[PDB]
């Protein structure tokens, strides 16, 4: 109740830089994609 | 409270196992397709 402004302008500004990291950084969902990759990789080698 | 966290990193070389150094074999090989790739890709995943 005492710095419910700081503390609402500070989630306010976190939430915006995580915004903004997800934005820039394109490396940050590697996991799915790794996972993506390594399904179409067993189904090429399979066809093949 | 023992508790085990990592296993030792082995690679195996598909062609020297297999073949020991005979043209011959080899030959014979190439006509199985990729499966050393595949090995080699999982131990390699394994180490990781």
């Amino acid at each position: 109740y005492e710095n419910q402004k700081l503390i609402a302008n500070q989630f306010n500004s976190a939430i915006g830089k995580i915004q903004d990291s997800l934005f820039s950084t394109p490396s940050a969902l590697g996991k799915l994609q790794d996972v993506v990759n390594h399904n179409a990789q067993a189904l090429n080698t399979l066809v093949k | 409270e023992i508790l085990p966290v990592s296993m030792t990193k082995t690679s195996v070389d598909c062609t020297m196992y297999i073949c020991g150094d005979s043209t011959e074999c080899s030959n014979l090989l190439l006509q199985y397709g990729s499966f050393c790739t595949q090995l080699k890709r999982a131990l390699t995943g394994i180490a990781v």
